[PDB]
């Protein structure tokens, strides 16, 4: 089954899909093709939990019923400077304005 | 020009509502006039006595948003080789039309002109889905 | 294969080029691989991208199509962007 994802770092968001059986490392290869950084320089998170390279997306809890096309699951991404990984962080999106009085 | 054919040959059908909307079935009579039938709750089914060559379309009972039936917009009962299934589903609306549905559901039509958007959106919001409008067509 | 859509507040959304060419307006602003949307903030543009994935996934599949969700708090800005992009 396909799982639909948002890979997020800072002010960057990748919309992509993958198989439930594919691995965290294979997801890192997708990020590598897009952001041109090797897996060794990447760490992926489900919320605050660091994800292991050999694990399939389904075992890290990305399932077809939670990672949906109109509501994709978020994968956190952190990069490595020289040595040393930066901490994980994701800039939130902007906030909607106060709902008009109409409505 | 779009009407039921008075075949007088019975055709046995299942209305299956595979949508999250309350579905209003509409029969086009032998004069082309739309005739509403009782509504179908979401995820429910109902079995119907119809005739070969009759014309049905389906709509959101509250808003008249168009729905699909076995894909395509019209369902015409055929020969029962036993009952024919009419699977009623959401279309993939455009993002524009889907926003109009949500906004219309939150704003009373009095106050459409109180929202701050281009004037062309006032006309788009006020132009409600309508079966007679959709019936206008070659 | 991928293109970058940038929201008014600087968030960068990276989607498949085919998903982005679903919008005639985006096809023109590319016909470069980056598009800047001076008028569309990130809480709207993220929904636009979710819609691309939803449309590509569910056009022509006759299974059962779920409703595309739109929170009331974003409905009007989303309509404004959808109207401009002819989405
Ligand atoms: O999404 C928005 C939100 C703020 S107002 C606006 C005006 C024009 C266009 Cl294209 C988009 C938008």
């Amino acid at each position: 089954m396909d799982v639909f994802l948002m890979i997020r770092r800072h002010k960057t968001t990748i919309f992509t899909d993958a198989k439930e059986s594919s691995t965290v490392f294979e997801l890192k290869r997708i990020v590598e093709g897009i952001l041109k950084r090797p897996p060794d320089e990447q760490r992926l998170y489900k919320d605050d939990q660091l994800l292991d390279d050999g694990k399939t997306l389904g075992e890290c809890g990305f399932t077809s019923q939670t990672a949906r096309p109109q509501a994709p699951a978020t994968v956190g991404l952190a990069f490595r400077a020289d040595d040393t990984f930066e901490a994980l962080c994701i800039e939130p999106f902007s906030s909607p304005p106060e709902l008009p009085d109409v409505m | 020009v779009l009407r039921s054919v008075n075949s007088r040959e019975p055709s046995q059908v299942i209305f299956c509502n595979r949508s999250p909307r309350v579905v209003l079935p509409v029969w086009l009579n032998f004069d082309g006039e739309p005739q509403p039938y009782p509504t179908l709750p979401p995820g429910t089914g109902r079995r119907i006595h119809s005739y070969r060559g009759h014309l049905w379309l389906f709509r959101d009972a509250g808003t008249h948003d168009g729905l699909l039936v076995n894909q395509t917009e019209l369902f015409v009962p055929s020969l029962n080789v036993q009952p024919i299934f009419a699977n009623i589903t959401l279309p993939v609306y455009t993002l524009k039309e889907r926003c109009l549905q949500v906004v219309r559901s939150l704003v009373k039509p009095e106050n459409y002109r109180r929202l701050d958007i281009v004037r062309s959106l006032y006309e788009d919001l006020e132009d409600h889905p309508n079966v007679q409008k959709d019936l206008e067509r070659l | 294969m991928y293109v970058k859509l940038i929201s008014s507040d600087g968030h960068e959304f990276i989607v498949k080029r085919e998903h982005a060419l679903t919008s005639g307006t985006i096809k023109a602003m590319l016909s470069t691989n980056e598009v800047n949307f001076r008028e569309i903030p990130s809480h709207v543009l993220s929904k636009v991208c979710m819609y691309f994935t939803y449309k590509v996934r569910y056009t022509n599949s006759s299974t059962e199509i779920p409703e595309f969700p739109i929170a009331p708090e974003i409905a009007l800005e989303l309509l404004m962007a959808a109207n401009f992009l002819d989405c």
